[PDB]
């Protein structure tokens, strides 16, 4: 990763314009419930 | 048989009418839409020495931006396209004044017509498609994702706004089956729109070499 | 082979009208070979959900970018089969590496030698004197980088 | 973007664990009504998205892109930070938000 | 280039906080100044880490960026991550 945050090659060859697509590192990501996708629509609206 | 025949080239005309509007062209919506009743009404019933004899399918279509491109697709009836029949779709291609047209080859062509099409076309630019090719619409697959063509005016912003080369962007094969497609000449940048599990979006940009 | 499937990953998901997923079973075909263009083609046969396990196949048939997508959810699947599990940045470059020169690189000798990368590094893994002969035939210039 | 209902999803910071750590560290009591204007949530979120830069610009190409990156996590936040659910599940207070 | 257009994440990452912290107490190790007041210490490493606390680093990081040119940061308009 240059400090552009673009992943490159060695002869700047653009692999990925953000690493992971995020521009996020791997040590401190975590899992989690989008609490969203699941919940029907009634159920949605009953709570958003 | 007959039923067959009207299957594959309903679904090849859909797929060229999908084409079209994908490039970019005046493709009205009932035509992109069309129904296998509809193609046995509007372009007659069985092929075969019936009305359908792979001549009269040929369609023609302007460019959006400018009504002059105006895109003109084939469709060969031989088994294989042998020098004389481009030829003479040479001759209609320049008797029309038009620019682009594809050429939908059943079963394969010659050496000598890949020749002919690749080193006679700097001004009428020329393409090939198999018949096969057609049947599927490979946008609408699942894997692959949405691509959109690029500018060269937005292509120079992209490149000021990263600071990068040409070179240095990731590249794409010209005869990868997206690419001839969209039919793009080599140099350009096609923007690609894919889901990611990470970030809910990535673009990612290919250059056509 | 004709079986119902019952994990989800292969099973019919769609949006109800409530909006609720439903876990919803529809017949599966498992083909021995690969034939995918025609198998596309074929009547009857969903153009959208059809996939493959073969690469070249799914190359020259579909396009580079469907390489990627197919690939790395191959990967993640082997990767995934016995439990453990890794992240998905690594596998996106992965694949994207292999993916970014526009042609199916292969990680071996045969792959990874034939890029405009320098010839010390190439000389490093494998083929290791038959590159800085090459780079003296056509006195290639290293960047150091 | 998710077919499946896989809604299992690796993301930066555990909003649930976060919330939880503000209500028991300032000892917020779910029973009594808290004193949190959802307008403040509103545009506490929306700051909040604003100041989380992946794609650093002020041109579209590069807000585009940034929107792109943050897409996953903006959603995410505001589906953990919705107003109602502030209101009913949390409880939170002002300086807890 | 000047003041203003300065684009660049504003994080002093810990790679240059292992970069500047070595060669500042290499520095000390080597009888150069202190730039902040110390009660006892003497290992250089320590007295490193408390005076980059103390935000007073003299050292100015120069950033390269891919396409060649360069940006230049002080430690002390950094902010610490810590």
């Amino acid at each position: 990763v240059k400090y552009d945050a673009t992943v490159r090659n060695s002869i700047n060859q653009v692999v990925q314009l953000r690493y992971g697509e995020d521009g996020l590192a791997g040590e401190s990501v975590e899992f989690q419930n989008l609490a969203t996708l699941k919940p029907s629509n009634k159920a949605f609206e009953k709570k958003f | 048989d007959d039923e067959e025949e009207t299957y594959r080239l309903w679904k090849i005309r859909k797929t060229i009418m999908q084409l079209c509007h994908d490039r970019g062209y005046l493709v009205t919506q009932d035509e992109l839409d069309q129904t296998l009743e509809e193609f046995k009404a509007q372009f007659g019933d069985k092929p075969s020495e019936g009305r359908p004899r792979r001549t009269d399918l040929t369609v023609l279509v302007a460019h959006n931006d400018d009504p002059t491109d105006q895109m003109f697709v084939f469709f060969p009836e031989e088994p294989k396209v042998g020098i004389k029949t481009i030829k003479v779709y040479c001759q209609r291609m320049q008797e029309e004044n038009i620019t682009r047209a594809l050429i939908v080859v059943q079963q394969g062509m010659t050496p000598s017509a890949k020749q002919s099409l690749v080193d006679m076309a700097p001004k009428y630019i020329l393409e090939q498609f198999l018949q096969q090719e057609l049947l599927i619409n490979i946008t609408e697959h699942e894997l692959v994702p949405e691509h959109v063509v690029m500018t060269k005016e937005e292509v120079t912003e992209l490149l000021a706004r990263y600071k990068l080369r040409e070179n240095q962007l990731p590249r794409i094969q010209a005869g990868d089956p997206v690419a001839r497609y969209f039919g793009i000449k080599r140099g350009q940048v096609v923007k690609i729109i894919r889901p990611s599990e990470t970030a809910g979006r990535y673009i990612t940009y290919r250059l056509v070499q | 082979y004709m079986h119902l499937p019952q994990t989800d990953n292969k099973k019919k998901i769609i949006i109800t009208e409530d909006g609720e997923f439903k876990a919803l079973q529809e017949w599966i075909l498992e083909t021995d070979g690969v034939s995918l263009m025609r198998v596309l083609s074929e009547k009857d046969v969903d153009p959208v959900r059809t996939t493959s396990n073969d690469i070249v196949e799914i190359f020259t048939v579909l396009g580079i970018e469907a390489v990627r997508k197919a690939l790395e959810r191959e990967l993640y699947h082997v990767i995934s089969f016995d439990g453990s599990y890794v992240n998905y940045r690594h596998l996106a470059l992965l694949c994207d590496t292999m993916t970014c020169r526009g042609h199916l690189m292969a990680i071996t000798r045969h792959g990874v030698n034939r890029q405009d990368t320098g010839p010390l590094m190439k000389c490093s893994f494998e083929e290791t004197v038959d590159v800085l002969m090459e780079a003296a035939a056509h006195g290639e210039s290293d960047p150091m980088k | 973007i998710f077919p499946t209902g896989d809604s299992k999803v690796v993301l930066p910071c555990n909003l649930l664990r976060m919330i939880w750590n503000a209500q028991k560290i300032f000892h917020i009591n779910p029973r009594l009504p808290s004193d949190l204007h959802p307008i403040k949530v509103v545009e506490g979120v929306k700051e909040l998205s604003k100041k989380l830069v992946i794609v650093n610009g002020d041109d579209p190409l590069s807000r585009q892109a940034q929107e792109n990156a943050t897409l996953l996590f903006n959603i995410h936040l505001r589906s953990t930070l919705c107003s109602r659910r502030m209101a009913e599940e949390f409880r939170l207070s002002g300086e807890a938000f | 280039q000047a003041n203003q257009k300065r684009i660049t994440t504003p994080y002093m990452t810990k790679y240059e906080r292992a970069r500047v912290l070595g060669t500042r107490a290499l520095q000390i190790a080597m009888c150069a100044p202190v730039m902040v007041e110390l009660e006892g210490e003497t290992d250089p490493l320590l007295i490193a880490m408390k005076e980059l606390k103390a935000r007073k680093i003299p050292i100015i990081i120069r950033r390269y960026l891919p396409d060649g040119s360069y940006e230049d940061w002080g430690v002390d308009e950094l902010i610490i991550s810590d």
